[PDB]
């Protein structure tokens, strides 16, 4: 109960990058753009709530 | 003796002078022989000898001597006592800095000295360096250097440069200062340049050195150079048992204070490197700080006992310091205490004493009756006889006690009845026996309440116990003038069981021939107690002046009631008893004999009626069974009823027809309802179930049932605790605060099983809980509310005035809530009442109306009196005894004298334990009257009022007020106005959806400058089909129109404007935003027909509290400052302007009303002050400064007494009144006038009003001010007596603050001499105070 | 200055917690002698630094109200402009 | 949200602005805050679940 600090200190403090901080927690949106057409690899489930 | 008390700052020559010699080492006793030790901190030769009137070298050991230095130790022959009052002195090697002047956040130091704290603090820890002169060098006073800067300027030139560090160089700068010099230049610079920034800033500073130099201080003595070290008897070395010592903890403190010294001494001796030296006088500053407040700033030192040491400023403040000992202290000899009894059959002005306790506490009298008859020769032979405990002793002690009153007292004394005097009776037992009726203002009860009895000594003592305090002096309460000895529980239904009647009783029909034969009847068995019977009964009247006439007549009674009538005194009518005399109707006799007769016969009856009820009460044998709790026989059925409601609703829910918190609402009415069911049901087969036959078939008359006949007297119960031992027990809350959908279904005849006795017990805690909560906030409300009011006092015999505020009947929402009698009796009328016709001078403006005026005025119809109030009284420092009224305690009038604060406080104080936190349709039968009203008669013939203040009251054939109604804006009313009306017909309906913007004139619409698209929302209804031009705010629409006004006008059926009669624009009322302009252009209409059509707290102690502490609401409903006509200014920044422009005067008033809130006042309107503009709360600082002081007296009497009567709590008016004085006694100066007054400044409104009377006799002009409102906790804090506002604020604020400004404390309140230990200037002592008056007066 | 609007939150609960008197303080503060300086500072102008959030229980009203405030909180206004701990008389010496 | 207000990016700075958040006055090192975090939620002898 001493004092705040932002919560992602200590998972640097445990050796993990930011990379690894946000794979843990949040999930991807891959992208197969054929160069054009920015081909996404969309899900349906990714489209509720939208 | 003394006659004030003086505080300044103490000079070291004041110091040297208090002191008998100096305190060089730490060293405290001897530790083998315990002789206090050479020249230390017990030290004999210092602070006094040791044993009475001898010499610590032991040769000087008589009492001849006494006065002699024996020369061998120089240790002083005299009392032990001297120990106690000696003092001593510490010469600091260097100076130091007083805590209090420095860590106080003004910083006295800081502020003389126009110096930071921070700055100061870094001189004085040696971390910098402070010129004192600068002089022909670059560098100015008070520019802090540092270490490299110093030398870099001694470089420069190493004279010229005073630059000390240190508390050595404080003192320094401080001597230097010339204060009357600095205020000359403060006030040439104040005189040429005048600036908001500067003016106020420099007077400030003006204001503070004129304070210093008028005080007698000097600069430099807030910083020590000798310490006064306290006298050893108040900070002992007791020799415990066994070997071991206690000690307080200053000894330790001192003696931290007396190495470090010496040692600094020492290496000032050895001219030591000055790094230590400075290391050793920071640790000799933080010794002295740690001394005179231990833990101020420093993290305070601990001791062995790893608790933090306490200091010389926490022997004075603190809860457990010497003062607030009063909050509770001081024991008290010739006292004991015991548990309670009853003792029926005492009078009620004595009390039994057990004889252990009582020789006991007269022991001294004893002693001296004894040897005073010559039974004992000495008093050692007098102490032994009452040791032995002779025979005679006793006889003695009967004598002695005889005449002798006892005071007797209860823990939790809140009122000042809780306090009386008795004369003992004596009692062969150990517990105090209390006479039954005094229980109710004890509030005691007697399964193991304690009481405390104490002892009068002196003559006056007992003069006043017997004429002030006796318990035949108080039978009417403090808080109102009804009686306080109202019999309980046995004696109510004894009366109750003997003044009844049967049907068929023995005896009955017979023709008495008065109530001894009644008696002789009812005792020899010959007739029943209750049996209907005609006596002839001779009753006696005083209607004459003063003359009991009497009148014999034939009544029907019950020879009960013939029984009765014996006790009953003169002539009180026989009407008083005959009925079922409950509970009420008794204290209404009691009432009634006080009011006619006086007070002895009025407490001889109530002696008479106690011992009859008690007696009567026996034998009835009224006890209580299981077969008395009658269950209903139709409770299944409703029950089962119920229950099949709930499962229809059940049912529908899981149908999916309604929502959970719906299905859980509609069970809980259902519920409701069948418990409401059952108990009607219960309580109909229980009360009138007695069925009896007189001569006859059958009657049924008013039940018998034990518990019916305990509930319906009032002697214990009502009808939810019979409900819940009959009845079903009903709905039960759960922990949030919601209410369990299904109640508990069983009573307490028929037992709850396992899963209903959880839910009871839940609540149970709860309210076990609540209760301890409510007892701890009452007594805070009380303690500050005799705080902000103790010195108000009775002083003077008439102020002479003609103000006063204007009494009248209260009716709100209904009919009245409580008549004009109740709130007008007993108050000084202040301007003389005149008849309907006005006939005459009814009641001259001096009369003290009682009951015959009060009836006489009920003989009138009178409903509006203007009466004298204490809140517009005109003494100072008091209360004239016209402008309060009469002492409801005593019944005559208030006499000079009277600490009208004190009762006051306690009695709004005592009930605190009690409180726990479409159209208008007449219903009675009058005459219309609107107040207030400019309507318009539309053409549906019904009447909308265009008034904002209209309100209805109904008018009965004699005149006065039956009751009240508020008049909306808009309302239809279906008839007019003074015409007539019967109960039944709805005078107005209203729709609150709509508020309309009504026209005055039939014609053409017309859209002026109103633009579609830009200044309009092109609105289509298609479920109706109407084309709606409906007018948008100025947050949507473009910028074509932004600022433009979309004006609906009613033009003639031409095309010509029609002009509005009163001024020179045509009824082109601009549209606000979101307007229901359903109409559009080209359809003229009626006269006030809706074209635009615009859309749409807690109650128990806090609510006291924060009335009193007078807190700005949440929304305050804004009111118009200046009456004038209204416009909008500036718009967009949230705050529409709303600015107001009088008829004739200026139009200054502007105001940023948040948009957030709404406006009930149209753009063209021309409004008056105290006029409401939004709606919401009305902040009493409004009320105040618009208003005046009479609208924020009724609106916090009113609101505070709804509080109360929402409970059931009686509370006279003199006492809010009296606490609303004491907030608004100070007063803000507007303009200076002639006096010596500053332009802007807080000064109280009685040295305001003294100064404005002198000078409007000299011939100057008076000055100008406006009263304030405070809180009660901002109005205790501005007493003008340290030693009282020392004992409950901060004790070192307050000190320093009196301290430095040399104040004087001429003792003239309630709590300094008691403090004191003087006689208080408020009752007997008042007398004696006045006359030191003159004396000083000469 | 995040401290003056501490100070205002302070007010407007009518009262300030531990979390709240740590959250609001200047970033660069190592000493702690200074919180315990700052946060007595507080204290004497108002509002009492409980530990813990703690309903119908009134509590002291408005005690240490006074000139005193606005003059406190000039003070907290300096001390963000400056820095030192002066407060242990075993620091200096050790320093 | 809280990786865009964190202030620290590595370990090694993380540690340190813990040891400052923790000890009131001592300067940082690489074995001081070690110690700190290590024998504070990870030590056999300082923390126990049961
Ligand atoms: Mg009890
Ligand atoms: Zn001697
Ligand atoms: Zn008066």
């Amino acid at each position: 109960r001493r004092r705040k600090l932002p919560a992602t200190i200590i998972l640097r403090a445990l050796n993990y990058t930011t990379e690894q901080i946000l794979d843990l927690f949040f999930e991807k949106v891959i992208f197969e753009i054929r160069d054009n057409k920015l081909q996404m690899e969309l899900v349906p489930e990714r489209l509720r709530g939208e | 003796e003394f006659d004030a008390i003086k505080i300044a700052l103490a000079s070291p020559d004041m110091i040297r002078s208090w002191s008998f010699g100096e305190v060089k080492k730490p060293e405290t006793i001897n530790y083998r022989t315990f002789k206090p030790e050479r020249d230390g901190l017990f030290c004999a030769r210092i602070f006094g000898p040791v044993k009475d009137y001898e010499c610590l070298c032991g040769k000087y050991k008589r009492l001849k001597h006494r006065g002699v230095i024996c020369e061998k130790c120089g240790v002083e022959v005299t009392q032990t006592k001297v120990r106690r009052e000696r003092m001593g002195h510490i010469e600091l090697a260097s100076p130091t800095a007083h805590i209090w002047f420095l860590k106080s956040l003004p910083s006295r130091i800081g502020l003389l000295l126009d110096m930071p704290l921070r700055d100061i603090e870094r001189v004085l820890y040696f971390e910098s360096y402070v010129v004192i002169e600068g002089g022909m060098t670059n560098l100015e006073r008070q520019q802090i250097l540092t270490e490299e800067q110093y030398l870099d300027a001694l470089e420069e030139f190493g004279d010229e440069f005073d630059a000390k560090m240190g508390a050595e160089a404080i003192q320094a700068l401080l001597k230097s200062m010339d204060l009357e010099q600095e205020c000359e230049q403060l006030r040439e610079e104040l005189n040429e340049t005048n600036s908001e920034t500067k003016r106020k800033k420099l007077t400030k500073r003006i204001k503070l050195l004129e304070a210093f130099v008028q005080s007698g201080n000097k600069p430099e003595w807030m910083i020590l150079t000798v310490l006064p070290v306290l006298p050893p008897d108040l900070r002992p070395l007791v020799p415990l048992d066994g070997g071991r010592f206690a000690t307080s903890d200053l000894n330790d403190l001192y003696r931290r204070v007396i190495n470090r010294n010496n040692r600094l001494k020492r290496l000032l001796d050895l001219a030591a490197p000055d790094i230590i030296v400075r290391n050793e006088k920071r640790m000799l500053q933080e010794a002295v700080d740690a001394l005179l407040d231990n833990g101020r700033r420093g993290r305070a030192i601990t001791g062995s006992n790893k608790r933090p040491l306490k200091s010389l400023a926490d022997m004075i403040k603190g809860k457990q310091g010497r003062f607030r000992q009063n909050l509770l202290g001081k024991r008290v000899d010739y006292s004991g205490r015991s548990v309670i009894t009853v003792g029926p059959y005492l009078r009620l002005h004595q009390c039994g004493l057990p004889k252990k306790m009582a020789l006991e506490l007269f022991k001294p009298f004893i002693y001296g009756k004894l040897e005073l008859r010559g039974l004992a020769t000495t008093i050692k032979a007098a102490k032994k006889m009452v040791e032995r405990e002779e025979a005679v002793v006793w006889d003695i002690l009967d004598e002695v006690i005889r005449e002798h009153p006892v005071l007797l007292n209860r823990a939790p004394t809140l009122h000042r009845l809780g306090i009386q005097a008795f004369e003992p009776v004596l009692i062969e037992g150990k517990a105090i026996q209390l006479h039954p009726l005094v229980c109710a203002a004890y509030n005691a009860d007697f399964d193991g309440d304690q009481m405390a009895v104490h002892v009068p000594l002196t003559l006056e003592a007992q003069l006043e116990a017997r004429a002030l305090m006796m318990s035949t002096n108080n039978i009417l309460s403090p808080a109102n003038g009804e009686p306080i000895i109202v019999p309980s529980q046995d004696v109510v239904l004894g009366l109750y069981y003997m003044t009844r009647d049967c049907v068929n009783a023995k005896g009955e029909g017979m023709v008495l021939t008065g109530p001894k034969e009644a008696e002789r009847l009812y005792r020899s068995g010959l007739a029943s107690l209750h049996a209907r019977v005609k006596v002839r009964i001779t009753e006696y009247e005083k209607d004459a002046n003063g003359e009991l006439v009497a009148k014999t007549s034939l009544k029907d009674t019950t020879v009960g009631r013939a029984i009765l009538w014996m006790i009953v005194p003169k002539g009180l009518p026989y009407s008083i008893v005959n009925q079922a005399l409950g509970k009420k109707a008794i204290s209404k006799m009691l009432n009634t004999c006080y009011r006619i007769l006086g007070l002895k016969p009025t407490v001889i009856f109530a002696d008479q009626i106690m011992y009859t009820g008690f007696a009567y009460a026996a034998r009835s044998g009224a006890s209580v069974g299981i077969d008395d709790m009658v269950i209903p026989e139709k409770k299944h059925e409703i029950i089962s009823e119920a229950e099949a409601e709930v499962a229809e609703i059940q049912e529908q829910f899981q149908s999916g027809l309604v929502t959970a918190g719906e299905r859980y609402n509609k069970v809980i009415d259902i519920w409701a309802a069948a418990n409401d069911r059952v108990s009607k049901a219960m309580m109909d087969n229980l009360q009138t179930e007695t069925v009896i036959n007189r001569d006859g078939q059958e009657e049924k008359q008013v039940s018998f049932n034990s518990i019916y006949m305990m509930a319906d007297s009032g002697a214990r119960g009502s009808a939810a605790q019979i409900r819940q031992l009959a009845g079903m027990r009903g709905l039960m809350a759960k922990p949030d605060g919601s209410i369990i959908e299904t109640p508990i279904t069983a009573n307490f005849r028929e037992g709850l099983n396992v899963l209903q006795y959880f839910i009871s017990t839940h609540g149970a805690r709860k309210g076990l809980a609540d209760t301890a909560l409510k007892t701890a906030n009452s007594g805070y409300l009380t303690r500050r509310l005799v705080d902000v009011a103790q010195d108000l006092v009775v002083t003077e015999d008439d102020c002479g005035t003609h103000e006063g505020i204007m009494m009248t009947p209260v009716i709100e929402g209904g009919d009245v809530k409580e008549p004009l009698r109740d709130r007008v009796l007993g108050r000084v009328t202040a301007e003389d009442v005149l008849k309907p016709g006005t006939a005459d001078i009814l009641v001259p403006r001096n009369t003290l109306l009682h009951e015959q005026w009060c009836d006489l005025l009920e003989e009138n119809s009178v409903d509006a009196v203007k009466v004298r109030s204490v809140v517009s009284c005109d003494t100072d420092f008091g209360v004239c005894a016209h402008c309060y009224g009469r002492d409801l305690a005593r019944g005559h009038i208030i006499n000079k004298g009277e600490a009208i604060g004190v009762i006051a406080a306690q009695s709004i104080g005592e009930p605190g334990t009690q409180l726990t936190m479409s159209s208008i349709q007449v219903k009675n039968k009058g005459s219309i009257k609107l107040s207030n009203v400019k309507s318009v008669v539309n053409s549906s013939g019904k009447l909308v009022i265009t008034s904002r203040n209209t309100e209805l009251k109904l008018i009965d054939e004699f005149g006065r007020t039956k009751e009240s109604y508020k008049v909306p804006y808009g309302a239809v009313l279906a008839k007019g106005d003074g015409e007539q009306v019967a109960g039944g017909e709805t005078v107005a309906n209203w729709d609150p959806h709509t508020m309309p913007v009504i026209t005055e004139v039939s014609g053409f619409v017309r859209f002026t400058d109103m633009i579609d698209g830009q200044t309009i929302t092109r609105q289509t209804d298609e479920l109706t089909g109407l084309s709606s031009l409906v007018v948008l705010d100025s947050a949507e629409r473009t910028a074509g129109g932004k600022d433009l006004r979309p004006a609906l006008k009613i033009v003639d059926a031409q095309g010509n404007d029609v002009l509005i009669p009163g001024t020179d624009m045509p009824a082109q009322y601009f549209l606000p935003g979101k307007a229901i302009v359903q109409l559009e252009d080209g359809v003229q209409i009626s006269s006030g027909d809706t074209l635009a059509r615009i859309p749409q707290i807690t109650g128990g102690l806090p609510r006291v509290a924060d009335l009193f502490e007078a807190r700005r609401p949440k929304e305050p409903a804004i009111l118009a400052e200046i009456s004038g006509i209204v416009s909008f200014g500036k718009e967009t920044k949230g705050k529409r302007r709303l600015v107001i422009t009088p008829v004739d005067g200026s139009d200054p008033y502007e105001e940023m009303i948040p948009k957030w809130r709404q406006l009930n006042v149209f753009e063209g309107e021309r409004v008056e002050r105290g006029d409401v503009i939004s709606d919401g709360p009305e902040a009493p600082h409004d009320i105040l400064r618009l208003r005046g002081v009479h609208a924020v007296t009724r609106y916090i009497v009113n609101e505070v007494q709804d509080v109360y009567r929402l409970q059931g709590v009686k509370i006279n008016d003199k006492h809010i009144e009296v606490i609303v004085r004491q907030m608004l006694r100070k007063a803000t100066i507007v303009n200076a006038g002639s006096s010596d007054f500053l332009e802007g400044e807080q000064v109280e409104y009685s040295r305001v009003k003294i100064a404005n009377r002198e000078l409007e006799a000299n011939g100057k002009v008076g000055a100008t001010y406006s009263r304030d409102l405070l809180g009660i906790t901002k109005a205790s804090l501005a007493t003008e007596s340290f030693i009282s506002a020392a004992s409950f604020q901060e004790t070192t604020r307050v000190l320093t603050e009196a301290a430095v400004a040399g104040k004087r404390d001429e003792l003239r309140g309630l709590k300094e001499n008691v403090i004191v230990g003087r006689l208080i200037p408020a009752g007997t002592g008042y007398a004696y105070h006045q006359d030191r008056m003159r004396r000083r007066a000469a | 200055s995040q401290l003056k609007l501490l100070v205002t939150r302070g007010k407007e609960q009518g009262y300030l917690t531990y979390a709240e008197v740590n959250d609001h303080l200047p970033e660069d503060i190592v000493d702690s002698d200074q919180i315990e300086d700052i946060i007595q500072m507080i204290n004497d102008m108002g509002i009492q630094v409980m530990e813990e959030a703690p309903d119908d229980l009134m509590l002291a009203e408005n005690t240490a109200d006074e000139d005193a405030a606005e003059a406190a909180a000039q003070v907290l206004s300096s001390v963000e402009s400056e820095i030192g701990r002066t407060t242990d008389p075993v620091r200096m010496y050790m320093r | 949200e809280t990786l865009r207000v964190d202030p620290t990016n590595d370990r090694l700075s993380a540690l340190v602005e813990i040891y400052r958040m923790m000890r009131p006055g001592e300067p940082p090192t690489r074995e001081a805050a070690e110690s700190l975090f290590e024998n504070l939620f990870f030590s056999e002898d300082r923390y126990d679940l049961s």
